[PDB]
């Protein structure tokens, strides 16, 4: 994997296990996992009661108040149709399947149940997008820290659109590796034409922020995409909001990555190190 | 005159009378004996029943036993019998090890220098059939590592590793008689110190004798050569240089010296007569040796896959006899005694030996 | 709403994983790992060096053993591992890709043979607190485990501490009793046969006793093991002379269907319907340096403990592990115990007279499920004991006194 | 601490040496190359990568390609691995040990700047360092304090009017016309007389044949007109594999080039006329001392004849009532490091470096404002 | 390295060359035995005092002394955290294969970097100016090691970014 | 250059 | 597991040996000969098919066929025969015990390398294998790392040319004359 | 061979 992908395919196997199956009777197959992913959130699955022909599929979102509080209707309707039911777990979004019904989709379905976590979050950066697109006035920016002690702000104002993202790092072992990281992020360009401008502060934080209460702090780094109407029309909105959601375990990742590189290429020299030292053995 | 009788090192060799037999340690709980055919050497016999490593070895002139003095805490006396070789029991009541050993001129008795602090003189008695042992304990401090003896056996020098070299008085009355007067002391009863060094001046790696009994001379690990002159007033000489320590001493008259050690190469020294200084004899065995090696197209790519291609088995020890002659173990003689030496050999770690001369120079 | 942490049971075989707090272990897939190797000729001064990102155009478990450009290599064998790279870049794809677990915030417990040399598991602890910085560690035996998930046969709330477990394994299959929570460690021994090396017999014998197979498909081929295709048999000559009696009912047929030109081919099944799973009584036919059975092995175990647990131990015995699927497998090894122990008693009585009759000793042999996997409910179990949080090594413990905080054996003490 | 290193970054080469030396102690080109076969043979693991006179060497099996590119660097990864080479295989001191005085062409992007103050500050942790002008080194080697600079590097091309104790920053001109447009050009032409040479080994070749086989023609159609009686003019060339070339007009068509830039069919004007306008953009009074004196440096400026066309071009030009004169020293090619070295030596320049805790209290930022 | 290195290497070879004269000596203290004496600190009569070759406070070298056995200990000239990582990671990935090595310990001295063993033993079996001759070319290549370590992982870094930003 | 000849 | 068996399946002849030793331990031509004539004898029901030297001495009375034509094999039970003979009657090897090297020339089907590959790992079960070229073979005797080879066999003449550390598959020329031409 | 040449 490169690009970090946003399908749980954990949802996709078990569905498919479960589907695949499904036209031989009354096979209820009686399921309950808890599940895990990125962003420190908390999926379940299980029926609702003994009655095992509907399964339920529910999240843990961290900030689940300021979606709620944004209001998400168009998320009840577009992607998801009649088959959302109010929350029952934590007060947060769960969806489930009617198996009495007739499914007809069988991979449409599985793949829009995948991306559950990236379909809820879209609903405030496109709702910003579209404020600023409908010409209504530049609604008013928000903070969104989700579960990492890190912060997320984005302002919305006429002609273009901006994100800034605040980073921590907890061992000190990848503060530097990550600080190296980033500091070639906001100068590679010569391999992009049509891509956002891109910089990086850790000591003077923007002035965005200063009445912001966003992460403020000394061992914090700071990083800015600048957003347009060329990568961010109706067409390039889906790629650029997966690869901003996917962007911190992507660095993870690739910071992992660079990690066993480097192990690999002391091992590779070890073997000519020993084969320096056996000159000393005799013929 | 380099020979080489096994790769892996030898621990001691020893010699008979007429320099036509060998022993050397093969490094392993046995050894070995060769004896010489025409200009060549060659394996005759096998002894082995030590379990231990052995580490030290003697012959005897006119006896023809050897002494096999090692681990184990023990010691078997070989003896001839016809053809074959058989061993004989030896008790000396030790408890960490053994490593030197040397017999008497006069072939009665032999002393160990035995690892754990105590130094061992034994006797023959025909009443048991055994070797009883007596000990040394009184003023040594630790491990002796070279043992020497005077003509008329009663002296003993015991080079240890606590800046000494020490004289000791050794007397037997059951297979030893009074010695006649000498100059040192007073030839007192076993079991006693006669003399010290007069100072710290390292550790001592072996010790040589003179046949008038006068004058006593052992090397140090630091890089010293001293030499107890008792004829005067106990006068003491000292020498140094910049070469790396010496593991060996031996003289051929009343003024030569010779030693060998780390240097790789045989070292000279003299003594002055009333001076009380010694001198430097640089490289006594030779001017210098000579290097040569081959294309070997298998060789050029088999050590590429371990070693660099480019690599060899050229070194810069190659020039001076310094490549293959690692280290020297010990010193020995050829010809009469330590009066004219016109022959000298030397042993070495590297596993093999050679032979010298002292008058081929022709200064 | 604490995290769960994170089941994995790692192995020569089907890696086994999923999440704790769950009844069923969610992805079970293969060890096979591609890389894009190919065929430099300096392969030990580099042995890859991938230029670039080239080093991670690797894919992983089932979806790469359809790859025909690169080359699936196992890294594991019997356990002990040659190189473990392979086996990181295997660990960091499962944990991003599949599990999408964070390090950082999760417990790792992990499972190796008991064979594994204490320098294994030292480096491996230590390359995951160096990379993955994970909170807590644990690794244990899989006995254990086992033995937990057998509670579920029957009479899970009647507590049964003791019994004995002879697990299988790709390349090991293990034997290690249980004393009321405490193992015995000197008496543990450690098989090489495996479920492994019977498929090698397998084919072996199939490449000559018939044809019509390509080389490329012939594991496919010899996994009619895996199928109803292997009985056990009480006795060996006796099958044998019926086969070569009758040899028209007793023969099997084979429909498998080429990956390459989907052209069907067929052939007969022979005699290795039994041979392969016998030869675990008769370990002799594959490897010739463990010439000794199985049942006596396990009689001979229970015989070096103190007296007062050899018998309730004969009386409980695991079916768990794949290798153990065989049919008639229990009533083998109960009936060769039952026999053996039997003599023993008689001959015990014989040397010393009397009239009394001793209780017979009762060997019984349990089926249930779980066999295919019995390591994951175990280390489910392992997570969701909140004592488990207290006993996981910390991380200030690995900071500096090193990575032998995970040396602990249950062979080794001074 | 006693002395300091200056590194001259140069578009086709790199210059190295001590502080107080007067010859460089390093001169190899700027080449990173890698393997373009496979590889069969099993006792040797060697070098994936290569860089300086065994690139050169070994040019046959590489695809070389040069890290910087007009005065700008593409690939910051070959940069620093010639950087590391220079200090460690050949230099062998420790950045640590000493500092580092770095030169770049003028009108550059502050990009480059920062990132190699960056990197140069964080990778090799040196003591300090600084960043200068090539021009302004070359003023400093030919001991003079008034003139107008042609640095014609193999990248980029530019003057830079000076005057005593102060620059003219509002007349600078940078031409990206340098020496490996001339060699393509060169390249082009030699395929018109039948001679094909595509890879880069050839281009090394060709730029050798143009190295030690070419000169200006004072009046190209006299020397076209000699040309068609040509049996006076042509010379041969030894190739390595033994091939003879004889060149011809090519000899002094391509030098032609720097006064004709509408060859190569950009829109621009020629060393001459660029100088004749930034002068001209001068005050009137320092006029007469830009004339007066003409400092000339760079490896593409040492064709015999092209001072004497030089002054001929500028005299018609200009008014015919002054003196005009060109300084042509024997020894231009290494006058930006002996300028470097001469300002490294300089007493008060020792408090002008840049420390690491400056630099990281305030910025990469810093850089920029210090001289510009 | 004539003007910042050579004089260092000269010493500290010297010194080596000087202590690397080993020799057998039976086991004093314990029974019968041949185990190195450095790593017991059993008697201090066969021990010589240590000795150091240095020129900066970070980075430092130890010389042992003793009859069966001569123990250095190296420590390297680390600036940064990343050179501190990648010394240490590089040190544990030789500590892994140290086998073969037949010189190598198994774990540095506390508070210092990596360190060596020689014997009696390993005198012989090899030979001598080889090992001291390796010893130093470990120490010279260290710091090409590290930097190019540190250049790797730099254009690693850029790579991922290159790659990433290409979407957008 | 980004923008403009090469480099 | 000591050492390993070098075996050069020659277009008219088969080369042999230990690895390490200098000299080959088996030098015989590649002929596979079986009776032309009926045969009258009874005390005698010798050998239907011949091999080796004793085809030679014996090819009076033999059809001698080559198994290998111009670099590539045309019968196997011919090239499997003979590896028998060559393994047990004069090496005397069991094929588990060591290893088998061998070496065909360049520009070959892949057809006979899978096929030869099989064979070797199904027949005789050889714990381990390898196959090379006799150029670079070549190179390795001579010492050297540059040149040019002219690999001119009694069935094949071809050329690689190398440069240090690399080969030039792009310029790899194989011409059919060979010396079975030259006799014709 | 199968086209060109016998083998
Ligand atoms: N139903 C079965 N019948 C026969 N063999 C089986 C069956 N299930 C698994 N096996 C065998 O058992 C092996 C897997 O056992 P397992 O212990 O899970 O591998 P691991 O040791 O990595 O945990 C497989 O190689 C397979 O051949
Ligand atoms: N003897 C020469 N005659 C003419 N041109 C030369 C000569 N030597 C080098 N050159 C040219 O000058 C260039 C190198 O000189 P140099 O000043 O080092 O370029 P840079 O400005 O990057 O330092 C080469 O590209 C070459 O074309
Ligand atoms: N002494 C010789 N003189 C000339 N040609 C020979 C000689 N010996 C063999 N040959 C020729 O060389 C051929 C065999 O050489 P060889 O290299 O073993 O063929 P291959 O390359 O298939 O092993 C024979 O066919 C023969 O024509
Ligand atoms: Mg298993
Ligand atoms: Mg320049
Ligand atoms: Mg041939």
């Amino acid at each position: 994997m490169i690009l970090l992908e946003v399908n749980n395919r954990i949802i996709e196997e078990t569905l498919a296990l479960k589907f695949e199956n499904a036209a031989a009777g009354n096979k209820p197959e009686a399921v309950e996992v808890t599940f895990a992913d990125f962003d420190g959130v908390l999926y379940h699955i299980s029926n609702p009661n003994g009655d095992k022909t509907k399964v339920m599929v529910s999240i843990s979102l961290k900030f689940y108040k300021e979606l709620q509080a944004h209001g998400a209707d168009e998320l009840l309707k577009r992607v998801y149709g009649s088959y959302l039911v109010n929350p029952e777990s934590g007060y947060n979004v769960s969806l489930l399947y009617d198996l009495e019904n007739l499914p007809a989709s069988k991979d449409s379905i599985v793949h829009q149940a995948g991306m559950l976590k990236r379909n809820c979050f879209a609903s405030v950066f496109e709702k910003y997008f579209q404020f600023q697109e409908e010409g209504k006035e530049g609604e008013n920016r928000a903070v969104i820290h989700y579960r990492d002690d890190e912060t997320m702000y984005v302002e919305s104002k006429k002609d273009r659109v901006t994100v800034v993202f605040s980073t921590v790092f907890k061992d000190d072992d990848d503060v530097v590796i990550g600080k190296v990281f980033m500091q070639e992020f906001k100068e590679g360009r010569r391999a992009s034409h049509t891509a956002p401008q891109v910089l990086f502060s850790h000591r003077e934080p923007p002035l965005e922020l200063k009445d912001t209460d966003a992460a403020v702090g000394d061992n914090i780094g700071y990083i800015t995409f600048v957003l347009f109407p060329r990568h961010t029309n109706a067409s390039a909105r889906d790629n650029t909001i997966n690869l901003i959601h996917t962007f911190r375990d992507y660095l993870h990742y690739h910071i992992k990555c660079s990690k066993a590189y480097i192990h690999t290429r002391m091992r590779a020299k070890t073997s000519d190190f020993l084969k320096v030292l056996n000159r000393a053995r005799p013929d | 005159a380099y020979h080489s009788f096994l790769v892996e090192p030898i621990s001691c060799h020893a010699w008979n009378k007429d320099r036509t037999q060998i022993a050397i340690c093969p490094n392993n709980h046995e050894v070995h004996i060769y004896e010489k055919s025409g200009n060549k050497w060659v394996q005759v016999h096998e002894l082995k029943e030590h379990n231990g490593q052995v580490t030290g070895i003697d012959w005897a002139p006119d006896s023809n036993r050897i002494v096999t003095c090692g681990t184990d805490r023990n010691a078997y006396v070989w003896t001839l019998k016809g053809r074959t070789w058989k061993p004989t029991l030896v008790i000396l009541r030790i408890n960490r090890a053994a490593r030197c050993v040397r017999w008497a001129p006069n072939e009665k008795k032999f002393a160990v220098g035995s690892g754990s602090r105590v130094i061992s003189i034994c006797y023959f008695e025909q009443e048991n059939d055994w070797w009883v042992c007596k000990h040394i304990k009184k003023p040594i401090r630790s491990t002796v590592l070279s043992l020497d003896w005077h003509p008329n056996s009663v002296l003993l020098a015991a080079g240890s590793c606590d800046f000494k070299c020490r004289i000791f008085s050794a007397y037997i009355k059951e297979v030893e008689e009074r010695p006649a007067p000498t100059p040192w002391g007073s030839k007192m009863p076993f079991g006693e110190l006669m003399f010290e060094s007069s100072s710290s001046c390292g550790w001592v790696h072996g010790v040589c004798f003179s046949a008038n009994g006068s004058r006593v001379a052992w090397v140090s690990h630091d890089s010293t050569v001293c030499l107890a002159d008792a004829d005067k007033k106990m006068a003491v000489a000292t020498l140094a240089s910049e070469t790396l320590p010496l593991l060996a001493v031996t003289f051929i008259t009343e003024s030569s010296l010779v030693a060998a050690g780390h240097d790789c190469f045989p070292v000279l020294f003299t003594y002055d007569s009333a001076a009380g200084k010694l001198s430097f004899g640089g490289r006594l065995d030779v001017p210098k040796q000579s290097s040569q090696r081959g294309l070997t197209a298998r060789e050029r790519f088999q050590n590429l896959d371990k070693k660099a291609s480019s690599e060899g088995s050229a070194a810069a020890g190659a020039g001076l006899d310094s490549l293959h002659k690692n280290s020297v173990s010990q010193i020995s003689v050829l010809s009469g005694g330590k009066a004219k030496c016109s022959q000298f050999c030397t042993t070495g770690m590297d596993g093999g030996m050679s032979i010298w001369d002292v008058r081929s120079l022709e200064s | 709403g604490r995290l769960p942490a994170c089941v994995v049971d790692c192995g020569t075989g089907y890696t086994k994983l999923g999440y704790a707090g769950n009844t069923e272990p969610q992805f079970i897939i293969p060890s096979c790992i591609a890389i894009k190797e190919s065929a430099k000729v300096g392969d030990q001064a580099q042995r890859r060096v991938m230029k670039g990102v080239d080093d991670l155009d690797f894919f992983i478990g089932d979806e790469a053993i359809e790859k025909p450009t690169y080359a699936t290599k196992w890294p594991i064998r019997h356990g002990i591992v040659e190189d473990w790279d392979l086996m990181e870049r295997f660990m960091e794809q499962v944990i991003f890709k599949y599990l999408r677990a964070e390090p950082e915030d999760h417990y790792f417990l992990l499972t190796e043979p008991p064979l594994n040399t204490p320098e294994n598991r030292e480096y491996t602890a230590e390359i995951m607190f160096e990379s993955f910085n994970v909170p807590g560690l644990y690794i244990a035996v899989q006995a254990v485990l086992a033995l937990a998930a057998s509670w579920t046969s029957r009479q899970v709330g009647e507590r049964t501490l003791t019994g004995t477990v002879i697990d299988s394994g790709d390349g090991v299959t293990h034997v290690i009793p249980v004393a009321e929570g405490y193992v015995i460690g000197s008496c543990i021994k450690h098989i090489p046969i495996a479920g492994r090396d019977i498929t090698y017999f397998i084919q072996q014998l199939l490449r000559d006793r018939e044809v019509g197979i390509p080389p490329e498909q012939s594991l496919e081929t010899a996994k009619a093991v895996k199928e109803r295709y292997s009985y056990v048999c009480p006795d060996l000559v006796k099958e044998f002379n019926k086969y070569d009696t009758d040899g028209s009912k007793w023969i099997k047929q084979y429909t498998g269907i080429n990956a390459i030109s989907k052209k069907e081919f067929s052939i007969d099944v022979g005699y290795e319907r039994f041979l392969g799973p016998e030869i675990f009584f008769h370990p002799e036919f594959a490897n010739p340096d463990f010439t000794q059975p199985i049942s006596e092995v396990v009689d001979e175990v229970i015989q070096n403990c103190p007296i007062d647990v050899r018998r309730p131990l004969y009386k409980n015995i695991v079916l768990s592990g794949g290798s153990t699927m065989f049919r008639d497998f229990g009533r083998r090894l109960q009936r060769d115990l039952k026999r053996t122990v039997d003599a023993r008693l008689k001959l015990s009585e014989e040397l010393s007279g009397g009239r009394l009759k001793p209780k017979p000793i009762d060997v019984q042999v349990i089926t249930h499920h779980m066999q295919r996997y019995a390591v994951w409910f175990g280390g489910s179990m392992l997570a969701s004991t909140p004592e488990f949080y207290q006993v996981c090594h910390t991380k200030k413990d690995y900071e500096e006194i090193g990575p032998s905080i995970c040396r602990h054996n249950p062979v080794f003490g001074v | 601490e006693t002395t300091a290193l200056v590194c001259d970054n140069g578009s086709g080469l790199v210059k190295a040496g001590f502080a107080g030396d007067d010859a460089p102690r390093a001169v190899f080109p700027s080449i990173v190359g890698r393997p373009r076969h496979q590889g069969v043979m099993v006792g040797m693991g060697q070098k994936d990568s290569y860089v300086g006179d065994e690139a050169q060497s070994k040019r046959g099996i590489l695809t070389l390609k040069y890290p910087i590119e007009h005065g700008i660097i593409t690939n910051w990864d070959d940069m620093e691995k010639i950087w590391h080479h220079t200090f460690y295989n050949e230099l062998r001191v420790a950045p640590e040990e000493h500092p580092t005085l770095l030169t770049e062409a003028p009108l550059n992007p502050k990009a480059n700047r920062e990132k190699m103050t960056q990197i140069m500050f964080e990778t090799f942790n040196v003591p300090a360092m600084y960043v200068a002008i090539q021009a302004v080194l070359s003023l400093y080697a030919s001991g003079r304090t008034t003139g107008i600079v042609l640095d014609s590097g193999d990248g980029v091309t530019h003057n830079v009017p000076i005057y005593e104790g102060y620059a003219l920053p509002h007349a600078i001109m940078r031409l990206d016309l340098a020496g490996r447009d001339l060699t393509d050009y060169l390249m082009k032409i030699l395929t018109e007389r039948g001679y094909s040479f595509v890879t880069t080994a050839e281009r090394e070749i060709v730029r050798d044949i143009k190295e030690k086989l070419c000169y200006v023609a004072l009046d190209f159609e006299n020397e076209m007109a000699t040309a068609a009686s040509s049996s006076s003019l042509e010379k041969s060339y030894e190739l390595p594999d033994g091939q003879v070339i004889t060149i011809g007009n090519e000899r002094f068509r391509c030098p032609e080039t720097l006064f004709q830039p509408s060859f190569i069919g950009m829109e621009s004007a020629g060393i001459h006329e660029t100088t004749y306008n930034s002068i001209m953009k001068c005050d009137i009074d320092i006029r007469k001392d830009l004339y007066a004196n003409n400092v000339m440096s760079g490896g593409t400026t040492m064709y015999p004849g092209i001072a004497d066309r030089m002054q001929k071009e500028i005299t018609a030009l200009a008014p015919s009532t002054m003196k005009i004169k060109i300084i042509a020293p024997p020894e231009r090619k290494y006058s930006v490091w002996i300028g470097g070295s001469i300002l490294a030596s300089l007493s008060t320049f020792q408090q002008m470096w840049i420390t690491k805790q400056e630099y990281d209290e305030a910025g990469p930022s810093i850089v920029h404002r210090k001289c510009f | 390295m004539t003007a910042t290195l050579r004089p260092y290497l000269s010493a500290v070879r010297a010194t080596l060359q000087a202590a690397l004269c080993l020799e057998n000596f039976s086991s004093q203290v314990v029974e019968r035995h041949n185990k190195p004496e450095v790593e017991v600190r059993s008697s201090k009569e066969l021990l010589l005092q240590p000795v150091t070759i240095s020129r900066n406070e970070k980075e430092k070298v130890l010389i042992e002394g003793s009859i069966n056995s001569v123990r250095v200990s190296i420590a390297v000239k680390q600036a940064d955290e990343i050179e501190k990582i990648l010394c240490h990671k590089f040190m544990r990935f030789m500590m892994m294969r140290a086998e073969n090595f037949f010189i190598l310990r198994r774990k540095p001295v506390e508070g210092y970097d990596i360190s060596f063993l020689i014997t009696n033993f390993h005198t012989e079996q090899m030979y001598k100016h080889k090992l001291v001759d390796f010893v130093i070319h470990f120490m010279e290549e260290i710091d090409k090691e590290i930097s190019e370590m540190k250049l790797s992982v730099n254009a690693r870094a850029r790579i991922v970014a290159e790659e990433f930003l290409k979407n957008f | 250059w980004x923008a403009x000849c090469p480099a």
